[PDB]
C-alpha cells in the first residue's frame, strides 16, 4: 500500500495455512500485522474491498522445526500497468543459525507466478509473520531488494 | 530455393466449452461509477461476441493493438472486463494517450494499450426525469492517475479557502442532451500471442497433422511449417518457443500438452543448366542438398 | 576530418520526421506518437 | 503488543533476483533483455 | 485547464502536433483563440 491503514485501500497477500490467498481491502491494520497461533491478528476491519480470491492452494504449516535453516524462497514483486506481478523460486539453502548472513552464490531463475489485478499506487510494503502461542518470533530472516 | 506448397490446416486452440459472460457484463442491472471502476476476470471461455448481435449495439467499438476483423481467429491472454458509467462527451476520454478530468483522475488507459474500448449510450436505464444522482467521478487527486489505477479513497480539498469533496455527482436527466446522457462503457484488456491463454474464438479447432507442410494455427497464431515431436520441456508458462532470430520454431499444444517442432517448408538450393534460347529449350537441374 | 564532420552534420536531418531533435519530440509528444518520429530519426542516423 | 527489539544488516546480492524476463522458450542462447 | 474539470466538458478535443497529455509541461508563443458558432454536423469540418 501507501500509507497502510483505513484513509487508502491496501493489498494483503499471504498464506494462510491451506491457501495463498489476496485481500485489496481498506483494512483497519493492528500497530503490528502479525499472527500469533496460526490465527490472524492482521487487521481490525476491512469494508470497501475490490479483489478477494485464493491463488494457489498448498499446504503450510505453522510448525516450527529444530536446526538450521533449510531452504530460501526468493521473489519479485514488481507493478506493470495496475497489476502485481509476482517471480518465484525456492532453492535449497543450508544456512547454519550461527553463521554469517549471506545470499548464496549462483544464478536460480525466478519462474512468473501470478499477475494479481490490484489497481492501486505501492509505494511501501511491510512483512507477515508468525510467532509461537506467547507471542515470540521464530528462528528466521528475510532480504529485502 | 524448392518450395513445398502447404495441403492440410491444421487449427489447435484449448478445449473449451463455455461462452463467455457477456450478458454479465454488458447486460448487468448495476454498473460502478467511475471513479471506482470495476474489474472482472475473463477466464475459460469461448468469445464469440456474435450472440450480442440480436440485443445490443455499440457507440464505439475501437479496438487497440489487433484489428476486429481478426478476433474471431484468435486466443487471449489474461482478459479483463472494466466496466463504469461515464457522461456521453467524455467517452472519447477513454482510449490512451488522453487527457481530461476522467482520464487524469479517474480511469487512465496504458500507453500501449492492447485491447478494445467498447460504449453504448445508457439512458432511461440511468437516467430519470428527476434525475439519477448514483453515479460519482473524481474532480481532483493531486496526482493524475497511472494505468489502470484506481482510487476510492473519501476525502477533502481545498477550493480558494473552503474545503470540497473531491468526488462529485452525476446529474443524470431524461432529455438532457446525448452528451449530457449516461453512457455505460466496457473495456476489455488482453495480450497476444506470447503466453497460455483460456479465452479463444469459435475457430472448431482439427486434428494435428505431423510430418507434413500444413497450415498451422496453434492459439491464434497463423503459420505455414512442418509439424514434428520435440524433446523441448515447456515450463508450464510458455506457450511458444523461438530461435536465434525471432521465429517460433516450436509451439505447446493446447490440448494434449506436449511440445512440437515448427520447421520451414521451403528448403533447399536450386539451380538450372541450360544452353543458349535458340539453340535448345532442353534443361538440367542441379538440386543442391 | 571531411567524413567525421559530415557525420556529425548529418544530425540536422529530419529524416522524415517532425524534428531533427529528439528533445523537441520527446517534449512535444507522448510515447505513442514520439515512437515513431523516434524510430524514423534512428534509421537515418544508423543509415549515416 | 510486540517489543522486542530490531535487527538489520547490509549484505550484498550475488548474482541473486534473477528472474525470466518473458514467456518465450529459449534455449542455448544469450538473450539481452 | 484543469479549473474547466468543474464546470465545463468538451464533446470534441483534438489536439495537432502536440500530444494533450503533454500540454501541462509545455510553454506556448503566440497563443491565439478564436471562436465561432457552427451547426453539429459542422464540428467535423474543424480540423486540417
Ligand atoms: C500514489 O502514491 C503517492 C505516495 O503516497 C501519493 O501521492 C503523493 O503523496 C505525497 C505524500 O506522500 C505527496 O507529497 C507532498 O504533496 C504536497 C504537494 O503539494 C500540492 O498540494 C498542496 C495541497 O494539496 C498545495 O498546497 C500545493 O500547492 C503548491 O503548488 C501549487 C501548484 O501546484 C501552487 O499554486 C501553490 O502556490 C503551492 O506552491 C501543491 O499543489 C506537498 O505537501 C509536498 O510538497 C509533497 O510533495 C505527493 O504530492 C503525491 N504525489 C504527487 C505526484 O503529487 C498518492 O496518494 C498515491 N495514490 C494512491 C491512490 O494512494
Ligand atoms: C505467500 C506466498 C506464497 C508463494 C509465492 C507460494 C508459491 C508456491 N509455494 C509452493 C510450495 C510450497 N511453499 C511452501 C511454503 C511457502 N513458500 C512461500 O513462498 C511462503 C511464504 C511459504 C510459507 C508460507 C510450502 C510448505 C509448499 C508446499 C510444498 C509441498 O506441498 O510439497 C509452490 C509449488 C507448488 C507445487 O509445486 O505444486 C509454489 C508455486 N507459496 C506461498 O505461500
Ligand atoms: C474474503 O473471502 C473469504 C472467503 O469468503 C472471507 O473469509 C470468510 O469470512 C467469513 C466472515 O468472517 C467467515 O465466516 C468464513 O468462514 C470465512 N471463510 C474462509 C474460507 O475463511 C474473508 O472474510 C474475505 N475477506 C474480506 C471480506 O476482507
Ligand atoms: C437484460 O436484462 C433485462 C432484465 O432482465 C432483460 O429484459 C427482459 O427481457 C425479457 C426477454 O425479452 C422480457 O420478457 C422481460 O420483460 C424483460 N424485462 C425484465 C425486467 O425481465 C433483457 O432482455 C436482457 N438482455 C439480454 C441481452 O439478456
Ligand atoms: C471548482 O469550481 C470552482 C467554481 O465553481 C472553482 O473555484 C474558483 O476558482 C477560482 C480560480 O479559478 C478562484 O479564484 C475562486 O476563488 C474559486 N471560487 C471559490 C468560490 O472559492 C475551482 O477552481 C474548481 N475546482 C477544481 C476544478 O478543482
Ligand atoms: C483560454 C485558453 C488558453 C490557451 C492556452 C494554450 C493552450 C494550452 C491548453 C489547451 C487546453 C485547453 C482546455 C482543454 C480542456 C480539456 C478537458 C477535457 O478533456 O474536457
Ligand atoms: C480509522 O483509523 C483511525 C485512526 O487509527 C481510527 O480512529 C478510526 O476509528 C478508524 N476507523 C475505522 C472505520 O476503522
Ligand atoms: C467506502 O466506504 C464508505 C463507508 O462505508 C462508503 O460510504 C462508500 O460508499 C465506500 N465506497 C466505495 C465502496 O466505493
Ligand atoms: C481437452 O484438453 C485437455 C487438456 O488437459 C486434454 O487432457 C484432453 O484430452 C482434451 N480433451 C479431448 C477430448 O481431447
Amino acid at each position: 500500500g501507501t500509507t497502510l491503514d483505513n484513509d487508502t485501500q491496501s493489498v494483503l497477500l499471504y498464506n494462510d495455512g491451506t491457501h495463498v490467498r489476496v485481500e485489496v481491502c481498506t483494512f483497519h491494520f493492528c500497530p503490528t500485522p502479525v499472527f500469533s497461533a496460526s490465527s490472524p491478528h492482521l487487521y481490525s476491519s476491512a469494508f470497501n474491498c475490490t479483489l478477494n480470491y485464493t491463488l494457489a492452494s498448498v499446504r503450510a504449516d505453522f510448525t516450527e522445526v529444530d536446526g538450521s535453516f533449510k531452504t530460501i524462497r526468493e521473489f519479485v514483486f514488481k507493478l506493470q500497468d495496475g497489476s502485481l506481478n509476482v517471480y518465484y523460486a525456492s532453492t535449497s539453502y543450508v544456512l547454519a543459525i550461527g553463521a554469517t548472513s549471506q545470499l548464496p552464490s549462483g544464478v536460480t531463475p525466478l519462474v512468473p507466478l501470478w499477475k494479481i489485478p490490484i489497481g492501486l499506487n505501492i509505494t511501501n510494503f511491510k512483512t507477515l509473520v508468525y510467532l509461537r502461542s506467547d507471542n515470540t518470533p521464530l528462528q528466521a530472516a528475510y532480504v529485502v531488494g | 530455393n524448392f518450395r513445398v506448397q502447404p495441403q492440410d490446416t491444421v487449427v489447435r486452440f484449448p478445449n473449451i466449452t463455455n461462452l463467455c459472460p457477456f450478458s454479465e457484463v454488458f447486460n448487468a442491472t448495476t454498473f460502478a461509477s467511475v471513479y471506482a471502476w470495476n474489474r472482472k476476470r475473463i477466464s475459460n471461455c469461448v468469445a464469440d461476441y456474435s450472440v450480442l448481435y440480436n440485443s445490443t449495439s455499440f457507440s464505439t467499438f475501437q479496438c487497440y493493438g489487433v484489428s476486429s476483423t481478426k478476433l474471431n481467429d484468435l486466443c487471449f491472454t489474461n482478459v479483463y472486463a472494466d466496466s463504469f458509467v461515464v457522461r456521453g462527451d467524455e467517452v472519447r476520454q477513454i482510449a490512451p494517450g488522453q487527457t481530461g478530468v476522467i482520464a487524469d483522475y479517474n480511469y487512465k488507459l496504458p500507453d500501449d494499450f492492447t485491447g478494445c474500448v467498447l460504449a453504448w449510450n445508457s439512458r432511461n436505464q440511468d437516467a430519470s426525469t428527476s434525475g439519477n444522482f448514483n453515479y460519482y467521478y473524481r474532480i481532483w487527486r493531486s496526482e493524475k492517475l497511472r494505468p489502470f489505477e484506481r482510487d476510492i479513497a473519501h476525502y477533502d480539498y481545498q477550493v480558494g479557502t473552503q474545503f470540497k469533496s473531491s468526488l462529485k455527482n452525476y446529474g443524470f436527466y431524461s432529455s438532457a442532451g446525448d452528451s449530457h446522457q449516461p453512457y455505460r462503457v466496457v473495456v476489455l484488456s488482453f495480450e497476444l500471442l506470447n503466453a497460455p491463454a483460456t479465452v479463444c474464438g469459435p475457430k472448431q479447432s482439427t486434428e494435428l497433422i505431423k510430418n507434413k507442410c500444413v497450415n498451422f494455427n496453434f492459439n491464434g497464431l497463423t503459420g505455414t511449417g512442418v509439424l514434428t515431436d520435440s524433446n523441448k520441456k515447456f515450463q508450464s508458462f510458455q506457450q511458444f518457443g523461438r530461435d536465434v532470430s525471432d521465429f517460433t520454431d516450436s509451439v505447446k499444444d493446447p490440448k494434449t500438452l506436449e511440445v512440437l517442432d515448427i520447421t520451414p517448408c521451403s528448403y533447399g538450393g536450386v539451380s538450372v543448366i541450360t544452353p543458349g534460347t535458340n539453340a535448345s529449350t532442353q534443361v538440367a537441374v542441379l538440386y543442391q542438398d | 576530418a571531411q567524413a567525421l564532420n559530415t557525420l556529425v552534420k548529418q544530425l540536422s536531418s529530419n529524416f522524415g520526421a517532425i524534428s531533427s531533435v529528439l528533445n523537441d519530440i520527446i517534449s512535444r509528444l507522448d510515447k505513442v506518437e514520439a515512437e515513431v518520429q523516434i524510430d524514423r530519426l534512428i534509421t537515418g542516423r544508423l543509415q549515416s | 503488543n510486540i517489543t522486542y527489539g530490531s535487527h538489520h544488516l547490509y549484505v550484498s546480492s550475488r548474482t541473486r533476483g534473477v528472474y525470466y524476463p518473458d514467456d518465450a522458450f529459449r534455449s542455448s542462447t544469450n538473450v539481452l533483455h
